[PDB]
């Protein structure tokens, strides 16, 4: 459980000089906060007669298997994980506020696009005030900045 | 003496355009 | 993993839409409340307070209703006319927000709300439920 | 001195006596029911447990109302058919008494209840609300 | 208090022969200023032990 | 310089260098005079792909 400051409040209002009084202004928030837990478990058997006279080590693949699949699934649940026995994620849970770009058109159509642009324009909005902060994208994403063209060719 | 206090439950999703400027078009 | 909350803060219906409700505070030393909507408003609404005492009859059944003299706070600026105390849902507030709220000085062994004269037509669509503390027993 | 309690571990209807109310529950990680009856029952009451889910359309107003799946635990030796939350008010039950219990297993969005058929007669007597607790939201 | 040249103002120009028009001219202000200054005043109060 | 059809009077980058290294350097080094908003004017020209 931990507390989080919601909003300070305003208490000096400006005010004529000669009266010899005040203003009570409101107060803030605090707002006690809290949060879980869960867990991750699971089982499987294999067969005394069958893993011994086997033709090498199947357990600890196994061990392996399951470090891995528990590693993989905790890092993918974290990002995305609904609410439910699962750490709500950033990704679906929606409260990050979310962009999104215009379209283009193309011989009269119009087609969504992602142009150099809007990564340019989306990464320097960001309040200057809140620190550094650094970007995410897939492997993919940016292989597609990368090979961006003009009009008339050039890279 | 009651002291309100007031909090939403769900918050509405919010979508914002990112527009960025035109090509430039000369004035004439 | 959640308790079992109902067997402490044990909640209780206050304004069920059309009908008030007596929510007995006897042995519970804490309370509050918690306003939540089910549509929209029209104008302002507001809430009287009441309190009521055991009846000579039965020890445990409702007695007549009397209100609340609201006692203040420091740095009050504004006392209701009768001084009687009165909550009041100030216009625009969504149906998907709890307000909460509560009398700082209990008097009596149960409480009741109801709406103020005037401001019975949205009262309906208003909700009030009542949270608890305490045992003492 | 009683806390403002409101906020803090509010607190809902869920069953009036006549119509069934969601309750949402996802940004609070703790709940339960307080049951409390009106009036003088006739025959065991027992109630069905429904848990909602997002609308496709609006993702914070109620869905369909699917069934809460029941989940035994070390010494649960009589499970119903096929397993659904369903809890029985039994009968002796006066007034001014209130009992409580909760789902150990969240799932979901929000919980509604609603009287299983052939104790909805007997259900218009009585009264069913839900205290979150604490969560980050 | 402060003080402001509004501006300067012309000197008689340039007359190669006396033709008696531009003597004096005209010139500026000095335009003098004040100003004040102000003030909050908040308070506040909490009782004793929903402070302690 | 035609806009589309119309003749209006311009002054365009290319006037500036081809006035100014025009002047025949046996005369000396020279200086040349204007108001800062020409200057200005000259600063802010663009062709036609939209680049400074």
């Amino acid at each position: 459980t931990y507390m989080k400051i919601a909003d300070y409040g305003q208490l000096g209002e400006y005010t004529c000089d000669a009266k010899c009084d005040a203003e009570f202004g409101e107060p803030g928030n605090i707002r006690h906060l809290e949060g879980k837990t869960y867990d991750y478990r699971g089982v499987f058997c294999f067969n005394r007669k069958n893993l011994q006279e086997a033709n090498y080590d199947f357990l600890s693949f196994m061990i392996g298997a399951a470090q891995r699949s528990h590693r993989i699934n905790r890092n993918q649940a974290l990002m995305i994980g609904k609410g439910v026995n699962e750490p709500k994620g950033w990704l679906t849970e929606n409260c990050f506020p979310v962009f999104q770009t215009l379209p283009v058109d193309v011989n009269g159509t119009s087609t969504p696009a992602f142009l150099a642009q809007d990564w340019r324009r989306f990464v320097t909005s960001f309040p200057a005030e809140y620190g550094e902060a650094r970007s995410v994208m897939h492997q993919n994403v940016f292989g597609y900045l990368a090979a961006m063209v003009d009009a008339n060719g050039r890279f | 003496m009651v002291k309100l206090n007031c909090r939403p439950l769900c918050q509405a999703p919010t979508a914002s355009r990112l527009v960025s400027p035109p090509c430039f078009i000369c004035r004439g | 993993m959640n308790f079992n909350v109902g067997v402490d803060f044990p909640s209780f219906i206050a304004w069920d839409g059309e009908e008030s409700f007596p929510v007995k505070v006897d042995g519970f030393n804490q309370f509050g409340f918690t306003f939540k909507t089910i549509a929209a408003l029209t104008a302002a609404t507001t809430f009287n307070i009441f309190y009521h005492e055991p009846s000579d009859a039965d020890p445990c059944v409702p007695g007549p209703a009397i209100r609340v003299p609201e006692v203040p706070f420091c740095d009050t600026v504004l006392l209701s006319e009768d001084g009687l105390a009165a909550v009041t849902l100030p216009e625009t507030v969504t149906p998907d927000s709890f307000c909460a709220g509560t009398v700082p000085c209990m008097n009596g062994q149960w409480i009741s709300i109801a709406p103020a004269t005037g401001s019975e037509t949205n009262a309906a669509n208003v909700q009030i439920t009542v949270t608890m503390k305490g045992a003492t027993r």
